RNA sequence: AGGUCUGUGAUGCCCUCAGACGCCCUGGGCCGCACGCGCGCUACACUGGCGGGGCCAGCCGGCGCCCGCGAGGACGCGCGGAGCCCCCGCCGUGGCCGGGACCGCGGGCUGGAACGCCCCCGCGCACCAGGAAUGUCUUGUAGGCGCCCGCCCCCACCGCG
């Protein structure tokens, strides 16, 4: 903030974790572009990150950018509550992580298939393409 | 005193003084808290801390011999839960900050302690008044 | 369909913008916004830049709107 | 002696209860006994449907029941158990119009 | 089956002796403990009309217990009236 | 593979008690505080008599799992016929209700 | 949280006694679930709300209405009095339209004369009748059947 | 020949009455879904969304301390009320910070028993004001905003107020 006339470095298009964001939106919500991420985990990270939230995305450089990249995957090293991650826990791992874009296919998809092995109600229903929670289908959302 | 100023500038000019002398010291859980269910994002200013805990001494001074439980303060600071596809309803705000402000002003002997809850102790009146003529000018 | 710059590169902060409402008496920032073809948290920035040189005063400050004057003319 | 006795009168039917303090004060013209404080009226609600099977036009009956009350404290001890009996015979026999004495 | 039981190790798991919380509807039955086994060992409210033994669409509300169809034949002796 | 960590060849044996701090609400609620009750304990030890020495049908459909059942060949009410079932590692700390179908799957 | 007709509020025993009794005049105003209830005392000359100087009552937009019966009329008058109004009802606006009639009435009746009473009501009167007299009408019932007073749920007759 | 024999120690005549339509116990079902529509709820944004703060109702009404982000939890006693709205800031016409359906880990409550209900992180569907047709309404009224009771082990987009 405070800036009318841009930066020298002004980056007009930001890329990360194969999602590009543009550069000329507040920093706190052009983020949340990021599958995995969102508003809640983006302000809580930027200042355990030492960084202003309401500067324009244009505006961070390098050093700001790494930091930030560094929280954002070992976050548990740095404070942030084991109640706030995504995966608040992990069916193999045992332990609490985060995971983002790259990996979260593999998080709805492998848990799939852990269904249909074993059989599950559960998975029957996501293969017939019905409701998986106790939901009326008599008249509620017809195709 | 107090009630011849509006809260606006009373609240704010507290709070930088309270800030100030150190009396209340934001602990470390104000870091990633969204004071209350009701809300839905978390406080965009740097010390809403210190404007909580002055608004809370304004209602304690205001309220006189009554005394206020901590609960009863929290529902002052209720608001509206929305996005939910179904008519909204009220919900209470968060007591642990509430709680955590409180002990800080009764560790300074400015809030004593009555048969429930609390209320105003004498040189709390008295430092609230001060700082009010002081800013009545 | 319209994009519009959140910040001057350069030169443009001074050469027009700051020398288009000159050669007005009334404005707002969406009365800017329109005209400069620009966004408007640049005109409430400039604006607070202009007041503080003294230039431009205001006549009915508000959250929703404030008016202002060219009082240097 | 002295026993900080309570009276009180409950019942639904405004004309009697009325009348019965009347009486009652007249009985304590020299006790001392005094107003009684007249309590908000407890107006119970019930709501049915008309139609033992629902057919029709939905309508509802509106039944509702009133408890007024009223107390004559001011006794306490300034009688004796002697007459509080006596206080309890001279009122009049009215059929419903419950009542209570306590200290 | 007096003389038996199970592993030592599993009766850690049995459920708290603490008092069910299920308990049946009395409106005024003395609780007291072949067929006896399990006669009624389900335990549920039965609460019901104490007029008409129907447990269907029973006011709870004040202490009545009654049936909303039988409540207006009797609730001109009961005292409530239909007035406003 | 594991679970939680935990390996599945000492799996076996392994006593319920310790594993149950690694499970989610239910299991850690009805387990821990509220307890179990006659029929489930007489299940179990039942099952284990078979184990030391025909398929055990049941009514229970609430019968939380235990490590130990790992490789066991269990039969299941559904309101009509009965079903089989057999407990593999993954598919430990779950009830007997999600391995078998009451409805069934609709078709034009 | 009041409802305004507690006793407490009607006598104004918030107010310490040997303060209580220096009020002589008393008056009332009330628009709609709300009562306000004044109290007057010939002084220097001021005004309070519920424990507030009267200029900062929040409505702010409103000041003028509150004030009214104040600029009506001369304040040669009005400084030689002080109220201490205390109010409590439904709703900020009724508290307001209450509170300046009860203003009214207040300062009407320490006059003390009453010619110059009934001149004093031709000018207040010509203004806004609806600052002496009360307002009556007062929020209806609900029938069953529909969903508000007057509107009724939707019929489909086909 | 409108509805009610499935409200009743209200009832005529039929059917059932020792492999029971009697009473009871364990499970399942009444919620199952290519589709048609009836009463409603949430929205399609700047007359707005988010954060901080100030503040007033009535049918009526229960509170303190300590843990926990929150929902909730252990103790001890009789004590007590809101949304809209107003003020200061951010967002700036972009299906975007409008919208919150759907879905994945997790933490709790009721209950003998979750398929029931809450809170947290994450994903972020249609929706750009709706055709032929059609409903309701005249003052504290329509409309907007919220708050209690009913059935209720838990739960209100419902109904009475
Ligand atoms: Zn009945």
């Amino acid at each position: 903030m405070t800036t009318i006339v841009q930066p020298n470095d002004y980056r007009d298009l930001l890329r990360m974790f194969n999602t590009n964001i543009q550069g000329k939106v507040v920093l706190e919500c052009a983020l949340v572009g990021i599958k995995g991420i969102g508003r809640r985990f983006a302000n809580v990270a930027l200042k355990k990150a030492n960084i202003d939230v309401h500067k324009r995305a244009g505006e961070l450089t390098a050093a700001e950018e790494d930091a930030l990249m560094k929280v954002l995957e070992d976050p548990l090293s740095h404070g942030i509550p084991a109640w706030m991650l995504n995966r608040n826990n992990d069916f193999e791992s045992g332990k609490d992580m985060h995971i983002l874009v790259n990996t979260i296919a593999s998080t709805h998809r492998a848990d799939l298939e852990r269904l249909r092995k074993t059989r599950c109600e559960r998975g029957v229903r996501h293969h017939h393409n019905l409701k998986v929670r106790g939901q009326h289908t008599k008249s509620t959302g017809r195709r | 005193s107090v009630t011849r100023v509006p809260a606006d500038v009373f609240i704010n000019s507290f709070a930088a003084h309270l800030k100030n002398r150190g009396i209340i010291k934001c602990p470390a859980f104000t870091d990633y808290v969204k004071t209350g269910v009701s809300r839905q994002y978390a406080p965009r200013d740097a010390d809403w801390f210190y404007i909580k805990a002055a608004s809370v001494i304004r209602h304690f001074y205001i309220s006189g011999s009554h005394s206020i439980g901590v609960a009863g303060l929290a529902r002052k600071y209720s608001s509206l839960q929305k996005g939910k596809t179904t008519p909204h309803h009220t919900k209470r705000a968060s007591c642990k900050v509430i709680r955590s402000i409180v002990s800080q002003f009764l560790g300074q002997k400015l809030l004593i302690a009555g048969e429930r809850g609390r209320h105003i102790s004498p040189n709390g009146r008295k430092m609230v008044e001060d700082f009010a003529e002081g800013l009545q000018k | 369909k319209v994009d519009y710059p959140t910040l001057f590169a350069d030169e443009a902060a001074m050469n027009e913008a700051l020398k288009f409402i000159k050669n007005s008496k009334c404005i707002t920032h969406t009365q800017i916004c329109e005209r400069l073809r620009v966004s408007v948290a640049l005109a409430k920035r400039v604006m607070r830049q202009l007041v503080k040189s003294g230039d431009f005063a205001i006549v009915s400050k508000s959250s929703r709107m404030t008016i202002f004057k060219n009082m240097t003319k | 002696m002295h026993q900080k006795y309570t009276i009180i009168v409950v019942g639904k039917d405004l004309k009697l209860v009325e009348r019965y303090v009347k009486s009652i004060v007249k009985e304590g013209r020299a006790f001392g006994i005094s107003g009684p404080c007249r309590a908000p009226v407890r107006r119970l609600t019930i709501t049915t449907r008309k139609s033992p099977c629902g057919e029709g036009t939905n309508t509802w009956h509106r039944f509702e029941l009133r408890m007024y009350k009223r107390t004559f404290w001011v006794t306490c001890g300034g009688n004796d158990i002697s007459t509080i009996l006596s206080k309890t015979v001279v009122i009049p026999g009215i059929q419903v119009t419950v009542e209570v004495e306590e200290p | 089956r007096n003389l038996g039981s199970c592993g030592a190790e599993d009766l850690d798991s049995r459920v708290h002796p603490s008092t069910i919380f299920w308990p049946t509807e009395a409106d005024n039955a003395s609780g007291v403990p072949m067929r006896e086994t399990e006669f009624c060992t389900h335990i549920a409210h039965k609460r019901e009309c104490r007029i008409c033994g129907n447990y269907n669409s029973v006011y709870r509300k004040y202490g009545l217990f009654i049936c909303r169809r039988c409540f207006k034949e009797n609730a001109g002796k009961i005292g409530f009236v239909k007035l406003h | 593979p594991n679970f939680r960590g935990v390996e599945v060849e000492k799996l076996a044996t392994m006593k319920i008690t310790d594993i149950l701090p690694k499970l989610n609400a239910r299991c850690r609620r009805r387990i821990g505080k509220h307890g179990l009750s006659m029929k489930h304990l007489r299940f179990v030890n039942k099952l284990r008599l078979r184990r030391a020495a025909k398929i055990v049908r049941t009514h229970l459909r609430d019968m939380i799992i235990f490590p130990e059942m790992i490789g066991m060949t269990v039969s299941v009410y559904n309101g009509r016929q009965f079903i089989p079932v057999e407990i593999k590692p993954p598919m430990v700390g779950r009830a007997l209700r999600e391995y078998s179908m009451s409805y069934k799957i609709v078709s034009h | 949280m009041a409802k305004g007709n507690r006793r407490d509020l009607l006598e104004r025993n918030d107010i310490e006694v040997r303060e209580r009794d220096k009020y002589t005049v008393h008056t009332l105003g009330k628009k709609k679930n709300s009562v306000a209830v004044a109290f007057v005392k010939a002084g220097k000359g001021d005004i309070l709300v519920n424990n507030v100087p009267l200029a900062l009552v929040r409505p702010e937009i409103l000041r003028t209405k509150v004030s009214e019966p104040i600029m009506i009329l001369g304040e040669s008058l009005f400084k030689g009095l002080d109220m201490n109004i205390k109010v409590a009802g439904g709703g900020h606006v009724s508290q307001i339209y209450a509170v300046r009639q009860a203003i009214s009435r207040g300062v009407l009746a320490s006059v003390k004369d009453e010619a110059a009473r009934s001149e004093l009501r031709a000018k207040l009167v010509s203004y806004d009748r609806q600052l002496v007299v009360s307002d009556p009408r007062r929020c209806e019932a609900k029938k069953f059947g529909g969903r508000g007073a007057r509107a009724r749920r939707q019929k489909s007759y086909r």
